[PDB]
């Protein structure tokens, strides 16, 4: 079902895409696994630990 | 030495802000080379405006609520962030913004400068609901280049402390998005030499030709000290 | 002597004695106001007393020496 | 690697080796860009076979 | 909104009591940033009362772990809404759904050690977005007590201070709303009374060499706290039931 | 972690790849042609190494 | 704008071959920008000249063995890939080389033409092993420049390709290996700062120096097009 989503985005079965190193312009030898992952800030800050 | 110089060609230009800008010939590597490093110019080293302070009327704190207003004073700063603004002669704009009844307050509703433009007019800033209520504010454009945060410059400057003054993370860099691509040049008989296809999407001031003349000129800058200087 | 310490150790023997010979030399020159033997380099007194040592110019003996010359000869002026 | 050139060499051509070593490795691993993907876990065809 | 939820997400941020929700469906006659005027439909309003529901929506105000609390309307002037629909989000909330933190394009690959062990490599766009910024509203409170030698006073008068410290405070010796403040600075000028201490005779020489003499009153400012810094959004005054009122208060 | 993941993935070799049964000068041309996009890490190939 | 350049400060030439480079105060992010950008040029673009064809008697092909030689035709080939030339005049030279009896056949063999300079001539070529084995070939050397294997000109050039002809790798650019590190540069006030730090390796027929600074005139010559 997620890779059917993925072809109507027109976007790779993988959900591995060809990305490119920004310092340099080359590209990375191989598809690296992009997308979007809801992340979370924790209350841990460090402000308040050192 | 076989020096074969590129020319500028084609500038697609598909809309003001997206636009694609074709290059060739190129030879053999010479197609990554100015892709990437002007690239780099393109997304941090941009001269442009952006809105570093504002102080509105009735308003002593960016976390207030203001009556007959839906956004809190927060989410209007943002839409001021995003304000396209160009400055012709001067480095430094204070412009004012006075207006009321019900209605969705544009970027129009501001005062325009005898040498300053607005963009986009029908940029939104704040939502009027209530008739009786009318907003006053005063919003600082200067110029810089990359990203200036409020962070940062609330621990350098502070001559002048005046209470009433909301300071805005500066987005100064005109360039939101650039990507360099390469694709046959189909010239006379050269046939490995390409071109080199750099798509441009920026917001509405900076023109992309302009832009890239403009990074193109600061690369060549950097390198007078290594012509120069050995 | 920067980072590594294994030459100087190499040169008196014991970790733990090489730490005394090397305080011992490094507060000649903190207090007293000794000259250094190497070039300083710009470097602090703790790393001067173990480049002297790695090189063979301070020891326990050697020290001992030097104080027994200092010493004595004031002792002479005296007496 | 730096057990051999401990016992051979000394401390410092460890120190200047495991460093070198360590700068190296995280350099090519970046370059290779390897990366976890679902397609990239594969089970055997006879699974349901032998279960 | 997370982009790959479960869908207990709305579940999750109406039960919480966080969200104003609809108690009644209508047309929403006044909207604004601080409340909501909702006007019900002749079927479900009472035939009693005007029938108008008000949501006075609790503002950018403290938590228990110092973090924030802010209701915004997340419905439009004039809109029709239906009962149990939600009128406002919360803190952590976006048109009903529960929104803890943000989605963004990750990718998975090795980064020069930067991402060593569980190590986090993030763009500067993200933080230049201040998508991840907080907000930590914080509490601190000033105490005029009683001591053996006599009440303590709250006022902008305070031995042995610059201009730099009482220029941020009014005429009562309070700080300003909306005044921005750093580790240091006085928020709330205190002063105690102090016996005649037995000053050393060094001190009593600098004191004479200035003329500036220790008075009877010490100090016991509350001050910001040492490195946090932030602006003023809220003062609030208890006096006791006789004793002396503050022009600010 | 990433550092044994790179010196596996540099020494590792694989079948004939950019650039097979080459004959390089020293470890510096094998960078150079690395660099220069011509041969894979993975590439069999002679090298003088002394 | 608040253009901070960085100028040229200690030049630590190590040997006329290897030669490290120190530069400050570079702006930030212009660290890995013209470190890597130059770094490409100084590869791949660089010009001098290289070994493209050589052609031995008795030896139809560069898989033959030839009697009384230690190496494999091969293995002669790579040492004239590694044989440092400098050709002053003329793009296109062909050098000859005919030597006898026991010896390591070194570079100084080779007769010198009035415009051509062998920079090393104590480097080996191939070993002799018998008295009675002598060896005979003609070394063309071609001027162009960074790096074109036998790989991408056979692909290329479908012309001229025939049989006994040996196609040796060209290494044309004097750069043999160079790299460019950046960590961080403190200054006044920025903090954010680099100091860009390349070691390029060259051979010794053009000195690190001045290849950079080639390397940085065909860069400020694209930069024509782009008016300012």
């Amino acid at each position: 079902e997620i890779k059917e989503l993925l072809k109507l985005g027109d976007l790779p079965t993988s959900g591995q895409i060809r990305l490119y190193d920004g310092r340099t312009g080359e590209q990375f030898e191989r598809p690296v696994t992009v997308g979007y992952m809801y992340m979370l800030k924790l209350n841990h800050l460090v402000d308040d630990k050192m | 030495t076989e020096f074969l110089k590129p020319r500028l060609v084609d500038i697609e230009q598909v809309s003001s802000t997206h636009a694609k800008v074709t290059l060739e010939p190129l030879e053999r590597g010479f197609g990554h080379t100015l892709g990437n490093a002007l690239r780099r110019i393109l997304l941090s080293s941009m001269p442009g405006c952006a809105v570093t302070e504002v102080e509105i009327d009735g308003v002593l704190h960016e976390y207030s609520t203001k009556e007959g207003v839906q956004e809190d004073i927060l989410e209007i700063l943002l839409n001021l962030k995003g304000l396209a603004v160009r400055v012709q002669g001067k480095d430094e704009v204070i412009l004012t913004l006075n207006k009321s009844g019900i209605g969705p307050v544009t970027a129009a509703d501001i005062t325009h400068d005898g040498d300053v433009e607005i963009v986009k007019p029908q940029h939104v800033i704040c939502h009027l609901t209530d008739e009786n209520a009318s907003i006053s504010m005063r919003i600082k454009v200067q110029r810089g280049r990359g990203y200036v945060p409020a962070s940062t410059r609330i621990h350098s400057e502070e001559d002048e402390r005046p209470i009433g003054r909301l300071l805005v993370d500066a987005c100064y860099s005109p360039v939101e998005r650039i990507a360099y691509n390469v694709e046959a040049a189909r010239v006379e008989q050269r046939t490995d030499l390409d071109k080199l296809v750099i798509e441009m999407e920026t917001n509405g001031t900076i023109d992309p030709e302009e832009a890239i003349r403009r990074a193109a000129t600061i690369l060549a800058e950097q390198l007078e000290a290594f012509v120069d200087l050995r | 002597a920067r980072v590594t310490v294994q030459d100087a150790v190499e040169k008196i023997g014991n970790r733990f004695d090489l730490v005394l010979v090397a305080a011992r030399r490094a507060r000649q020159m903190q207090v007293g106001g000794k000259d250094p033997l190497v070039p300083e380099e710009n470097d602090k007194t703790t790393v001067i007393a173990l480049r002297e040592i790695e090189e063979g110019l301070i020891n326990n003996q050697i020290l001992d020496v030097r104080e027994r010359q200092e010493q004595q000869e004031q002792e002479a002026a005296e007496l | 690697m730096l057990n051999t050139c401990y016992r051979i060499l000394g401390l410092k051509p460890t120190v200047i080796f495991a460093d070198q070593i360590m700068y190296t490795g995280f350099a090519y691993a970046a370059r290779s860009g390897a990366s976890v993907g679902i397609d990239d876990m594969v089970i055997p065809e006879k699974k349901h076979e032998i279960i | 909104k997370p982009l790959v939820g479960t869908g207990m997400e709305r579940a999750v941020a109406v039960d919480s009591g966080v969200t104003a929700v609809a108690k009644r469906g209508g047309v929403v006659q006044y909207v604004d940033a601080s409340r909501i005027v909702i006007k019900v439909n002749e079927d479900e309003m009472y035939p009693g009362e005007a029938g108008i529901d008000i949501y006075n929506l609790t503002k950018y105000t403290r938590s228990n772990q110092n973090t924030c609390i802010n209701q915004m309307p997340c419905v439009s002037l004039g809109e029709p809404v239906e009962r149990g629909d939600v009128l406002a989000d919360g803190p952590s909330t976006d048109l009903g759904e529960l929104a803890l933190g943000q989605n963004m394009r990750v990718a998975f690959m090795p980064w020069n050690g930067y991402n060593f062990e569980d190590s986090i490599l993030v763009s500067e766009r993200v933080v230049q977005e201040d998508r991840f910024t907080t907000i930590h509203i914080q509490e601190l409170a000033c105490v005029s007590r009683d001591t053996k030698l006599g009440p303590e006073e709250i006022t902008a008068d305070i031995p042995n201070v610059g201009e730099a410290a009482l220029s941020k405070l009014d005429e009562s010796g309070i700080v300003y709303i909306g005044a921005e403040v750093t580790g240091g600075d006085i928020l709330v000028g205190k002063v105690t009374p102090k016996g005649e201490t037995q000053l050393t005779p060094e001190e009593k020489l600098l004191r004479a060499i200035f003329g500036e003499k220790a008075s009877d009153v010490k100090d016991s400012s509350l001050r910001v706290p040492n490195g946090v810094s932030g602006t003023v959004i809220d003062v609030q005054v208890f006096t006791r039931d006789g004793v002396e009122k503050d022009k600010r208060a | 972690q990433d550092v044994v993941l790179g010196l596996y993935y540099m020494t590792r070799d694989c079948v004939n790849a950019k650039g097979e049964g080459m004959v390089l000068t020293g470890p510096k041309e094998a960078e150079r042609l690395y660099r220069s996009g011509l041969a894979s890490l993975h590439a069999r190939v002679k090298v003088r190494i002394t």
